[PDB]
């Protein structure tokens, strides 16, 4: 059958090791921010109200 | 040294492999292993369980018994 | 030291440049990713770990 | 010889990679000249060329004339060489066979390891 | 002095024969024994026809355990079938070791 | 031309970690020794970052530990990693001894003995580092355990006086232990390198026990990724036991500052020593308790001579393997008896547990090995 | 097993080499007397002090 988007994607970045390392780098850069902030907003979301960052309001900006 | 280039005699034994890329990583990886796991299990549970169960029994044996020599004392010491 | 000089060597370096230059770019951006370098992070629309 | 088995291999795959990255045109013309000599050397005699007629027709059809072959040898360039070699030598799964004793010879992955330079 | 009871001995040696797992891998009893240097030299004594058989069976079992999957139910060795080929070799190794020692002591 | 075979150092690494021949049928148990090799360096750097604050003074140390747990930037992680990580070290180490004993990798005599000396060394480093944090268990524990050598009719009581550098535990004795504690691990490294150096030139053991010289297989393509996976999963064990169980692993009481004055209720020695300490309860005369204490580790040396069963291993012999599990269970016994505060039933159970702990290998194992030999013309 | 050492040639080696054993053992004994300041045997010899 016709090559999968993954298939041509091999012929792209994977087969060449430099570009391979490159996509590893950009991939790290995205996985960092996205997963990091995901763990942020989720951890903020689960045991809600235990957080003082939402309880800053008793004492902030008068 | 003892490296591969000179070792034991071995003859007309032959190998059939495959390129890793040509084959998928998990060939019936589930269904094949479970009976194997369970058979290894029934094989050695017979030789593994009894020390640990005997240990657990002696554990609660001494804990509960001495505890009975312990909490129960004021009646044991009488008035 | 003069040996480095040569007709193939010119063509050869010409050939090897993409692979090693790519590494430098990969090494540079990755190193920015590792030290979490500042001023370029200013220039990224997405990965602003700063508020 | 048993003790150098890996060693020839140790170099051989490099040769393929050598053909990949950094294939000098001087090497290219070397190979082309040896090729042309291989053709003309094949084409001496009656039987070999009766065979050429007897197989070229089964192949392309045609006797496929030497003017075409040598136009096609002049056709080749180091860029094209590196491309094709890339399309077959650079990262592709080997099919390997041995009858020895073999023992020094690397296991498939290790053999497979050599098809791609870590440097490229 | 044992005689009449020997049957039952064989009746548990077989269980003992089952007790070991090598039959499940089908290996010769002789294969199981540890290779100290003298018995190694007894291995050296072996004919090639017998030698490579041993080597191959051993490699089969070695492949199995890597998979952990056991050798197939049909193929499992019988207590009779396992020729104890190494007997002359090892018994002569014993006789010779104890020989040179027997001279060494006087 | 050849690159790995070019440079002689590279020649050495290629004779080893790059491509030493190895048996293929290896399981995780052999991954564990490599896991020890994993833990070691981690403790070393971790202890380095800790060594960037801790003091060996009788007075100022504990305040610096509090400097670690509260002041230092993520250093608390480091603190617990060095502690709990050492705990993990002993974890894997015990499995490893169990393996070498089980698959009979003790047949490599000199390698085995270097393993033994390495073991005593690790024990000492353990004890002294445990003395370091400087708290109630630290103090009274170190005092009590040190007192044991005084069981010697002449020399040992003198010797304790020599360690302490004074009448009692003090900046003398504490700095003493800080320094011994520091010098030993680096010794452990060299003993490790020497240990592997004995291992390479005999070949590795295999799960079968029977030689797999015919089946030797390259190291780099295969076992490297295997052990990487094994180290990553131990990293799971450790990180889950530290980020989710920060404290439980040890003995709270050290959390109290030490007082030569104030005296702790129970002074349970830290858990890896518990079986050893249990043996201190075993018999009358402190001298013989010390003798049996050292003998508990020393006794391992007898085994290669005590070994006589035709296996180089213990997997095709569930018979003797059963005695084995009785012995392991016996270790569990000495463990939990050592954990409890001292009591009479615990005393008798500890007695028979100790007698049987020696006799399984001084009586049962060799002779049953003989009858097992009688059953199949061995 | 251990019977191999139990021979007249080896018991011979015992009779031959025993005085030497007493020699070296006495040497290390004296070394204990000296290096360790083992005064108890230093006391046996008057010349000390
Ligand atoms: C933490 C403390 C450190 C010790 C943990 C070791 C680290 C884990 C590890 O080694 O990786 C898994 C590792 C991967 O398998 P492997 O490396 O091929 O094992 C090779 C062994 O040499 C070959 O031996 P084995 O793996 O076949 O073990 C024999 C075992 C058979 O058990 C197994 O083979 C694996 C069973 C564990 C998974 C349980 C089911 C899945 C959940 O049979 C028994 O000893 C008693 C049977 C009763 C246990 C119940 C098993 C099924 C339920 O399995 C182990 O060997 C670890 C032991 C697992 C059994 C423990 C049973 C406890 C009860
Ligand atoms: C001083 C003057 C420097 C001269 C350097 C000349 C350039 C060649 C070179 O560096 O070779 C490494 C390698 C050349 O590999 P190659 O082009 O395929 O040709 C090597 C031949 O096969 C040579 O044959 P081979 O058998 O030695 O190849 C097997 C493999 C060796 O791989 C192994 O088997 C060693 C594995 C040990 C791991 C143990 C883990 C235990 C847990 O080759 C390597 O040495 C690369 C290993 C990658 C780690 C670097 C190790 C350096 C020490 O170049 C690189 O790895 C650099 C590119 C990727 C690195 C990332 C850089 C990002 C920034
Ligand atoms: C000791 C105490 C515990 C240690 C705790 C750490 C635990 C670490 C465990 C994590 C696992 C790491 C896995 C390693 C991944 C790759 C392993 C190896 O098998 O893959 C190789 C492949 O290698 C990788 O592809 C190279 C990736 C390059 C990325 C390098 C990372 C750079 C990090 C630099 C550090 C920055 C921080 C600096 C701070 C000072 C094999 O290549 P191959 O399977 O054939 O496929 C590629 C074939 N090609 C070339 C044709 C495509
Ligand atoms: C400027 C130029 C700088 C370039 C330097 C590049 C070096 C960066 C990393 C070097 C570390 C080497 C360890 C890599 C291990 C490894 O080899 O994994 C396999 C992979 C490919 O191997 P092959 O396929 O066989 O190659 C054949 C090519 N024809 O090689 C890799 O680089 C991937 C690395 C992943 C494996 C990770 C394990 C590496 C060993 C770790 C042990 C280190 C312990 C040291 C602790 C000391 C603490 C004080
Ligand atoms: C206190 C808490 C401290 C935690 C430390 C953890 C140590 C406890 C280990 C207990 C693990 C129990 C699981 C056992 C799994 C099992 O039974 O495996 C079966 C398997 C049989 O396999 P085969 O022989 O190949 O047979 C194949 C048949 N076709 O048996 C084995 O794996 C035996 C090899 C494993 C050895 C490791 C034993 C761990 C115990 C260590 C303590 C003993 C060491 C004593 C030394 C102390 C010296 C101071
Ligand atoms: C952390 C320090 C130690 C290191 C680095 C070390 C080397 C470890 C490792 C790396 C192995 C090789 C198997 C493997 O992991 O793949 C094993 C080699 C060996 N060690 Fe140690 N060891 C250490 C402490 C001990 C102790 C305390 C003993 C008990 C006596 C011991 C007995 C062995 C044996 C028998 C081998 C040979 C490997 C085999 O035959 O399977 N080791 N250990
Ligand atoms: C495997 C061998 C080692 C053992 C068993 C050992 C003992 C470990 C353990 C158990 C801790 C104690 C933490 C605590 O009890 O709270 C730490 C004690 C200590 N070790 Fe080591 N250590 C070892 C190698 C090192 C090395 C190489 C260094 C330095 C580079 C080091 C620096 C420390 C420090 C500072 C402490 C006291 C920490 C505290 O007060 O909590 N250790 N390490």
């Amino acid at each position: 059958a016709a090559p999968t988007l993954t298939a041509r994607l091999y012929s792209l970045l994977f087969r060449r090791t430099s570009t391979f390392a490159l996509t590893i780098a950009v991939g790290a850069l995205f996985f960092e921010r996205a997963f990091d902030q995901g763990a942020d907003a989720i951890y903020e979301h689960i045991n809600q109200g235990k957080l003082w960052k939402h309880i800053k309001h008793k004492y902030e900006n008068k | 040294g003892r490296e591969f280039g000179h070792l034991t005699r071995m003859r007309h034994v032959i190998t059939y492999s495959l390129s890793p890329f040509e084959q998928r990583a998990f060939p019936h990886y589930f269904t094949k292993g479970i009976p194997n796991v369970l058979r290894r299990t029934r094989a050695c549970i017979l030789r593994v369980a009894p020390p640990f169960v005997v240990f657990y029994l002696v554990y609660t044996w001494g804990t509960q018994e001495f505890e009975k020599s312990k909490r129960k004392n004021p009646a044991a010491y009488e008035n | 030291l003069s040996r480095f000089l040569g007709p193939r060597y010119r063509e050869l370096a010409r050939n090897w440049i993409p692979t090693a230059s790519m590494w430098g770019a990969v090494g540079a951006v990755g190193l920015v990713w590792a030290t979490d370098w500042r001023l370029i992070l200013d220039w990224v629309p997405y990965i602003n770990g700063k508020f | 010889d048993n003790m150098s088995i890996d060693d020839m291999m140790f170099f051989l795959q490099g040769q393929w990679m050598r053909l990949c990255t950094s294939a000098t045109e001087s090497e290219v013309v070397r190979g082309k000249n040896i090729l042309r000599n291989a053709l003309v050397s094949h084409l001496d005699g009656t039987t070999p060329v009766c065979e050429d007629i007897g197989r070229s027709l089964l192949t392309y059809g045609r006797r496929i004339p030497l003017a075409e072959w040598e136009s096609r040898i002049a056709e080749v360039d180091a860029s094209v060489v590196r491309e094709v070699c890339s399309k077959y030598f650079y990262d592709q799964c080997p099919a390997v066979a041995g009858l020895g004793p073999i023992e020094q010879l690397p296991d498939y992955n290790r053999i497979r390891s050599g098809m791609f330079w870590l440097r490229f | 002095a044992v005689a009449a009871s020997s049957k039952w001995l064989e009746g548990i040696r077989k269980w003992y024969y089952n007790a070991a797992g090598f039959n499940k891998l089908g290996l010769m009893r002789d294969d199981t024994i540890y290779e100290d240097d003298d018995v190694k030299e007894a291995i050296r004594r072996l004919p090639e026809n017998l030698y490579n058989d041993r080597v191959f069976r051993i490699k089969r079992a070695l492949d199995l355990t890597m998979r952990q999957q056991i050798l197939p139910k049909e193929q499992w060795t019988k207590y009779e079938e396992d020729k104890f080929y190494l007997e002359p070799y090892l018994k002569e190794v014993i006789r010779e070791r104890k020989e040179r020692e027997e001279w060494a002591k006087k | 031309t050849n690159i790995r075979k070019s440079h002689p150092l590279m020649k050495i690494i290629n004779n080893a970690f790059i491509d030493l021949p190895a048996p293929s049928n290896i399981s995780s148990w052999w991954n564990f020794g490599s896991l020890l090799g994993i833990c070691l360096i981690l403790q070393i750097l971790t202890g380095l970052f800790l060594a960037m604050h801790y003091t060996s003074d009788t007075t100022t140390a504990f305040s610096s530990v509090t400097h670690i747990c509260r002041d230092v930037n993520y250093g608390w992680v480091i603190r617990y990693l060095h502690a709990n990580g050492a705990s993990m070290f002993f974890i894997c180490l015990f499995i490893h001894v169990g393996r070498g004993l089980y698959y009979g990798s003790y047949m490599f005599l000199e390698t085995w003995n270097i393993g033994v000396v390495l073991l005593f060394t690790v024990m000492a480093t353990a004890f002294m580092g445990y003395v370091l944090p400087w708290g109630q268990m630290s103090f009274w524990g170190a005092t009590v355990i040190t007192n044991l050598l005084s069981a010697i009719p002449y020399i040992g009581t003198d010797l304790v006086e020599w360690i302490w550098g004074g009448f009692s535990v003090d900046k003398a004795t504490l700095t003493r232990f800080f320094a011994f504690h520091f010098i030993l691990p680096f010794i452990i490294t060299a003993l490790a390198a020497v240990h592997l150096l004995f291992l390479h030139e005999t070949g590795s053991n295999n799960p079968t026990g029977i030689s797999s010289d015919m089946d030797k297989i390259p190291f780099h393509p295969y076992y490297t990724i295997k052990d990487i996976l094994g180290a990553l999963f131990m990293m799971l064990i450790l990180l889950i036991l530290v980020l989710f169980s920060p404290d439980l692993l040890g003995d709270p009481d050290n959390y109290t500052p030490a007082n030569p004055l104030n005296t702790p209720p129970h002074i349970k020695p830290e858990w890896y020593f518990l079986f050893a300490y249990a043996i201190l309860r075993s018999i009358p005369n402190k001298l013989g308790g010390v003798l049996a204490l050292v003998a508990s580790i020393l006794i391992l040396i007898l085994m290669p001579m005590l070994h006589t069963s035709k296996q180089r291993s213990m997997m095709f012999r569930p018979l003797s393997q059963c005695l084995f599990w009785m012995l392991v269970a016996d270790l569990i016994t000495l463990t939990w008896i050592g954990g409890q505060p001292v009591e009479h039933p615990f005393i008798i159970i500890g007695q028979l547990a100790s007698i049987l702990y020696f006799l399984i290998i001084l009586v049962l194992m060799p002779i049953t090995s003989i009858i097992e030999n009688n059953l199949l013309k061995w």
